[PDB]
């Protein structure tokens, strides 16, 4: 039955994850491992359905981690997803400084695919700045790829200064 | 709204 | 094309 809940929380079909977490006895097919190890969280919160994470959220779901170290808002930033990641937000507080395999967060995620309200909802947050696997902030991260309004919307914000503090003197990529 | 059809479509004879 | 799809779909067991 873990296939069936994986398709309905893949895309969002709020009644059929009702009728499936009917039986609230046995937790351990809520938070299942899949074939890239991704629980029903990542799956709802990688296509953004507010809902249907909500209601994950509400049945008790772990912010368990993937093969890769991700997590729901990771997926949720790097879709760019404002919902999903205000509810995630909303729960809980610890989740926000978390590291994956490569020493990313999910504010470098959001600042790398230029999305700029998420770097905003992050950023009116605590986001706890830090550097890569490569000593690449969030900010050379969107340097890199050109994206306009995300270094605009981070000149606009109030913790621009502390941005310009922190880099690596010994990097020749990263200056 | 390609996406809407997607959740809200019904799904008999195709499951599993 | 695809608004005709949502305007013509049948949906049972997804409403509310």
């Amino acid at each position: 039955k873990k296939s069936p809940l994986h398709f309905a929380a893949s895309y969002g079909r709020i009644n059929t994850c009702q009728r499936l977490l009917q039986d609230i006895s046995d937790t351990r097919l809520l938070n299942e491992g899949d074939l890239h190890g991704m629980t029903p969280l990542h799956l709802a919160a990688k296509n953004g359905h507010d809902k249907v994470v909500q209601l994950l959220l509400k049945k008790g779901a772990l912010f368990l981690s993937d093969h890769n170290g991700w997590t729901a808002l990771h997926h949720a930033s790097m879709g760019g997803y404002t919902q999903t990641m205000k509810v995630i937000l909303d729960t809980n507080l610890k989740c926000t400084d978390r590291l994956d395999e490569d020493g990313n967060t999910a504010l470098h995620f959001a600042a790398r695919e230029g999305h700029a309200k998420a770097v905003a909802l992050l950023l009116s947050h605590n986001a706890d700045i830090v550097l890569n696997k490569q000593q690449a902030s969030f900010l050379h991260l969107a340097l890199h790829n050109k994206r306009k309004e995300v270094v605009l919307t981070i000149i606009r914000s109030k913790r621009w200064d502390e941005c310009l503090k922190i880099f690596s003197h010994n990097s020749p990529g990263n200056k | 709204l390609i996406k809407l059809i997607i959740q809200k479509m019904e799904i008999i004879s195709e499951t599993e």
